């Protein structure tokens, strides 16, 4: 079937296993739970349309940049994640970005802003600035929390419509 | 289904976040059950096939 090549990236403990685990596997990754870089397979209906994910959850800190590039040239879409508590991940996310641009060598890359932890009480990244930075990149928002699940289809399937729409 | 261990006590297989093989028994971690998360262990002896097809290669 159709299958759809997703790259979770983000600063080092934003979520992205965390994210990637409770989607694949329904489990929350705590402070003790394996974060390491790694692929993992789901088949999802989206829309009425059965589809498989492929779905690269990458290190925060990426060993070789040759191969982090390499990644995001196979990649058809990503999830550019930051925490919704540190300020450092959401003015990271530009640097993402330019980089799967530069990478890509193209202007409409399907992309999704996540930001997540949305669960904790202490934010310093208010939705209207996400809200802001998402539409000068033309791409959705999406708010989650790998602890409680929240968002954590939509973060992904949102992905998935954006690659549709090409 | 279920894994039986310890005090009995049952989590069931989907809820087995990890798990390896080590010294004649098999260790487990697993989500939220009864509202707490937790470990437990298995000799291999008594492990269930479904979760002995957890662990890695070979
Ligand atoms: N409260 C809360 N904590 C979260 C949430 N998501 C992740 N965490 C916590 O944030 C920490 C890092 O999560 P992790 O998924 O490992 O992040 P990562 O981006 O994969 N890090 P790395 O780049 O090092 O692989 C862990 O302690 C995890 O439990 C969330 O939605 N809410
Ligand atoms: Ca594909
Ligand atoms: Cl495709
Ligand atoms: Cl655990
Ligand atoms: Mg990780």
């Amino acid at each position: 079937m159709t299958e759809y090549k997703l790259v979770v990236v983000g600063a080092d403990g934003v979520g992205k296993s965390a994210l990637t685990i409770q989607l694949i596997q329904n489990h929350f990754v705590d402070e003790y739970d394996p974060t390491i870089e790694d692929s993992y397979r789901k088949q999802v209906v989206i829309d009425g349309e059965t589809c498989l994910l492929d779905i690269l959850d990458t290190a925060g800190q990426e060993e070789y940049s040759a191969m982090r590039d390499q990644y995001m040239r196979t990649g058809e879409g990503f999830l550019c994640v930051f925490a919704i508590n540190n300020t450092k991940s959401f003015e990271d996310i530009h640097h993402y970005r330019e980089q799967i641009k530069r990478v890509k060598d193209s202007e409409d890359v399907p992309m999704v802003l996540v930001g997540n932890k949305c669960d904790l009480p202490s934010r310093t990244v208010d939705t209207k600035q996400a809200q802001d930075l998402a539409r000068s990149y033309g791409i959705p928002f999406i708010e989650t929390s790998a602890k409680t699940r929240q968002g954590v289809d939509d973060a992904f399937y949102t992905l998935v419509r954006e690659i549709r729409k090409h | 289904a279920t894994v039986k261990f310890t005090e009995e006590k049952q989590v069931d297989i989907s809820k087995i976040k990890w798990v390896i093989r080590w010294g004649q028994y098999i260790w487990f971690k697993y989500d939220e059950d009864g509202g707490a998360k937790g470990w437990g262990y298995v000799s291999e002896k008594d492990a269930p096939k479904e979760l002995l097809q957890m662990l890695k290669k070979r």
